[PDB]
């Protein structure tokens, strides 16, 4: 039996089993500070509705804050397959503020990119379950949705926001709710009469601490490793015939950066990063005589066929110098998330990391754009010469071309995630660096 | 019989009499030796 | 150019990142471990193995440590494609873990279905399915060997391995109750399947053999293992067909620092059914055709993700009469809590509330100890079961607070608590540190 | 609220919260050595093409080398579903060499076996995306493919080769390109007229270190704990009828080994590890009158129905003494991957581990074959009596038989994944035990 | 098996080879009496 | 095999056409080991 | 060597100093007069030193 | 065809590359060859068979 | 060459001169065997 291997050791084992330091079969657990988790509703200030702005202040009902979930109740205004993550497109603009100082700012398109890029497996499927209709539901169906927020203290308890240490600086959440939601208020750009306004509630999860540690949190200064999102919108101009574009989009970012990620979207529709084409998943009525490549089969908007994307190649330059050699779009769509994340990035969403573990929290490599005067992302585009309505050409062509409908992807969204240091002392706090 | 539960199998002798450690050449029997890398030295001695 | 430039671009923001380096990523030092060998050994099953029978096995103390244990069943199909749903799992009706004459844990087929339903993920959840069901539309007469791993405290990590060597004075046993009715193998609904074969079972136990220095340590030193237990009792629901949304205030009888509470609303006639049946794809036998009947599931697709077929509108936990958290809607416990605490997907009808930051983990991360609480209740508000299950126009097209009329069949309430206890081993004998 | 459970405190908490060591809500992060990563193309020796061999001479642009990705451009000559990892089949093998000494040797089938065992659903699909035609593409489509290599330091920054401290060695990659790749220049054994030759480049990700670390790595000796792959191929005798044939495979391995894995393949169809049958996804045209069980529906070559698997049972025997009782074939296909990896393995690939967590880099148990005189793997095969064209039998027979088409799975690929040590001494590198 | 350790292992065919070799005279005949139908017994016959 | 004239009338080096049915080869060895018993435990001295 | 290929060379260290470098190509004309324009450097897409 | 390179040391000897003084470096040139070259393998966008 | 320095060079019509001058009967013939078709092979014959 196994004793035949137990005794059968020799010179090649001295670096494996010689003078043992650890055992796999006796673990010791570390004891922790007694705490409790509670989820309560915040008071919502403002008129909830489409296109309206709403704010809430996180009440001091606990010591540390961890996750935050925004609740929506929606009625679908279209038929099956007409929606694509209504809950997160509605959650248009989420701004985190402490004492009047802006800490972070997220957009609905980032929520879509994060779900598309860093969530994986059942995590993102459930994310969709919390944000879309995923069981062929019909017009008139009511569903309750939950859009978790992904700020720096939302993804792990280790960076919980210590309100007990901020008794002088109010922590507030500002929301803008989108004026348009695909499949709830509009079918494409056509308004849906009778569409209901949403019901919204912001829930915040509080941590209660034990007396000895609660006291220390209130009295001692603290430093947290805080992550930020930097963003501004850009514009592109992908060509339809004989030419390929080259852009040099200045990267107006300014702190240690974990990665840069970007996409190309059709501003009319939410979450569309690829061309529409008369093939399954890229066209309403795909494959039938009534197939129309103006709008997608919205419930399947995301696809994996990169030849529907507009990006042929890219390189990042720092100080006018190449940061790495020019690689094709498939490198940024497929190879970089493979090495750095281990997930599946849909077509049109691109990543280049500076970090070994960009999905992690422990710093593992950054590009510090605070010490770089000029940086630019160079984007080489595909020629949009394929007739989107002919599968023979859409599914059977060369690397460097895409569908004529690809030219609708005129909005360029380049995101940067970075580190800062959150300083909290004597009940007051804010960011450490501002550039 | 005291065996209400049992006691674990006694260690038995499994010696090596054939040559399964054959073909294993270690850094001590023979150490690595240099070969060219990327940096190359010029043809230093051109003959007379 | 390149990364060399990036290194030069060093500044004030780096003192908190790369200044005075403490670690690197490119010179990993690995630890040297204690020599061991893994051997998986067949155990003898005392008793006659069969449908409705109870058999047991004593683990032979062949090795020093025990970790995983896999129950292998040989089953033949009594039906065709889609007529089974975890037939190996429903057959493993329960497993009782006994150490020295006293009970440590007991798991039920429904628990195994819950553990699968909310903790493991698409990749190993599908292999789990592969090991427990027919997943290739196999037809009547197909023979397959099924592997149902046990999920006791000692097999989710070697660090909790059960040291039989340190338990020299007594036995460790597993008692197995084999279900009398197994859907698609012995029964099809309530109807017996004539000619169905009896199961053959084997229990595989994985042993670890230790070397001289560590084997001695285990034999002589006392041990304290911080281990997991399951607590469970069943109840019944009040699910109305019309005019009202019923409420129940169910008194909990749990007694240790608890990591989480999970619950099902089951239809005891079938296995694993936690949602209503409906004339929509995958929601009933014959769904989508004129032959569709909403009294019987299309079993192989018993689990769904459509919340409108679930019966829970909202739930709250109260401790000694006080709210533990503000009332949450059913979708919170089905989707938000496992999102926050596990990172997977929980099918509709299965609900979890955690007290723990990482309930799927081994290290304690927050508990509610119900041994110091008198009046702990789970308050459940039901959806009104007024939708005609045969009309997709309503099943897929109605409001949040109503569900299918077939939903009233989910009459069994199954509430599970997962908790800590301590298993102490002193002078060749083991036992639990805390009673109740 | 939550205060209620803090009040609910008692003796039982002495093991959980009394006299604590850690807190969960204030993580202390560690400061790391400053580095940056470049990705540059390498210099690829040799003529690129089908059946040709090429090599890469690793440049010294950086301090450490970690991720190597081989890039191909292929044009498909067939219709949708006529391919199955053509980027992986093309890369028939790769040898990694430091100063003339072989460090490791991988094969196309090994890459497939590794993906079958240790890759999971998202990274396995993303792998499929960068190695195969996954969007129903048609004839003439052009796609750029990537085959990340999986040497001991690949996807593992902790074991990155210290090039700064290998200034006395060549570091090279020797590639063999396949003579036949399904769907791009051959359809089965039939050549595709007009097929294009591939374009190849090997891309390497270089790690650049700061002033102090470059000094540490260049001057100090190092001990790197590394992985290797051991391999030789062999034939099997798959039974036809009236018998369950046995075969005694003599194992030929020499290092502390973490696991043994194997498959049975039809050498004419890359990645086919199961029998073909007239059921959905199990052969070309399956379910229609045009169905044939001689040729797979290549894009669906991998399956999960073990009745199409040839192995009936197996055991590992060491010096004539059985290491464990005989297991049926589904044990190695479904259970050890569950216990040891945590993912799903397609039918036809088998794993037995010596390690608690072979997927990790920290050693967790090994079998040292250098101290075992005679190790064998005993194989018992399923009787190939099912008529592959009749779903009534293929989806409805006993566990000990398989399809008549299983007799084509005549090649055994036995792998041993082992550990070794790479020593760096005065700028020179090589194995501690070669 | 003794204590989890295999001591020996025999097959049906070994039992016949052993009989074919090492038993002699009427012991092989009595053996067959224990293991076979030796009196032209017909269908339905039951024997210990 | 069907013709006694050949089955009972031929050379050392030949046998019946039906001999090709003898497809399985079974080779058995009988060996010693040492069975040790001490203080209630038992097992074989040598594993090989 | 070919269309769309990337090749490199290290300078063979024969001499002490390097001055000019001349790249030779041999091409077959695919058309008649007036169908080409600087094909040798068109082919030499780039050089990185 | 001949395509002379025009780097900083190629056109005048006073800037000749002192390889003898750079015994710890390799000096290498990367040459990228265009995939489409007018009149030898493409005529406009059309390949020349 | 070694280090870029030429050591030697061989020519067509030297190999024939060497083979026609220093290689002897069996070793010259065997050399021919390695470089020519010596068995009256017909058009289409392939050899290594």
């Amino acid at each position: 039996g196994g004793l035949s291997q137990l005794v059968a050791y020799g010179a090649q084992d001295v670096y494996l089993t010689g003078n043992p330091q650890i055992t796999f079969f006796k673990t010791v657990y570390r004891r922790y500070t007694n705490f409790a988790i509670e989820s309560i509703q915040q008071t919502i200030n403002g008129s909830v509705g489409f296109g309206n702005k709403v704010s809430t202040q996180i009440s001091r009902n606990g010591d540390l804050i961890t996750d935050i979930v925004v609740e929506f109740v929606l009625t679908k205004g279209g038929n099956g397959g007409t929606t694509y993550y209504p809950a997160e497109e509605l959650l248009q603009d989420v701004e985190l503020e402490i004492g009047g100082q802006r800490i972070d700012k997220h957009y609905n398109d980032w929520f879509r990119t994060y779900d598309a890029l860093f969530r994986m497996n059942d995590d993102r499927y459930n994310y969709r379950r919390m944000t879309d209709w995923v069981n062929n539901e019909l017009v008139g169906a009511q569903k309750r949705f939950y859009v978790p927020l992904i700020f720096f203290f939302n993804q792990t308890p280790g960076l919980a926001l210590p309100l007990i240490a901020l008794q002088y600086h109010e922590v507030k959440l500002y929301f803008t709710l989108a004026s348009q939601v695909q499949g709830v208020n509009y079918n494409g750009s056509s308004a849906i009469a009778g569409a209901a306004q949403p019901t919204m509630s912001v829930w915040v999860d509080y941590i209660f601490l034990d007396t000895q540690e609660r006291t220390r949190f209130a009295q001692l200064p603290h430093e947290y490793l805080i992550e930020q999102l930097q963003f501004t919108g850009s514009e592109t101009a992908t060509p339809s015939a004989t030419t390929q574009a080259s852009q040099n989009i200045r990267l107006n970012f300014n702190h240690p950066t974990k990665y840069l990620a970007w996409n190309f979207n059709n501003p009319t529709n939410y979450g569309q990063y690829t061309a529409l084409a008369n093939i399954p998943g890229a066209c309403s009525g795909a494959g039938t005589a009534a197939a129309t490549v103006t709008t997608p089969d919205y419930g399947n908007t995301g696809t994996y066929n990169e030849q529907l994307a507009v990006l042929d190649s890219a390189k990042i330059q720092l100080n006018g110098q190449d940061r790495f050699a020019t690689r094709k779009g498939s490198y940024f769509n497929k190879v970089q998330p493979y090495q750095s994340i281990g997930g599946v990035t849909p077509a049109g969403v691109y990543l280049y990391s500076f970090a070994l573990k960009p999905a992690g929290r422990q710093p593992s490599g950054t590009c510090n754009f605070s010490r770089i005067d000029n940086a630019t992302l160079s984007l080489t585009y595909k020629t949009c010469s394929i007739d989107a309505t002919s599968p023979a050409a859409v599914l059977g062509n060369t690397e460097t071309v895409t569908a004529n409908t690809a030219t609708l992807l005129t909005a360029l969204n380049i995101y940067a995630k970075n580190y800062n240091v959150l300083r909290i002392m004597s009940g007051m706090g804010g960011l450490a660096y501002a550039n | 019989g005291t065996t209400t539960g049992g006691k674990g199998e006694i260690q038995q002798i499994a010696s090596v009499n054939h040559n399964p450690d054959a073909l294993v050449l270690n850094y001590d029997d023979r150490p690595p030796e240099a070969t060219p890398n990327g940096a190359i030295l010029a043809s230093t001695q051109y003959g007379k």
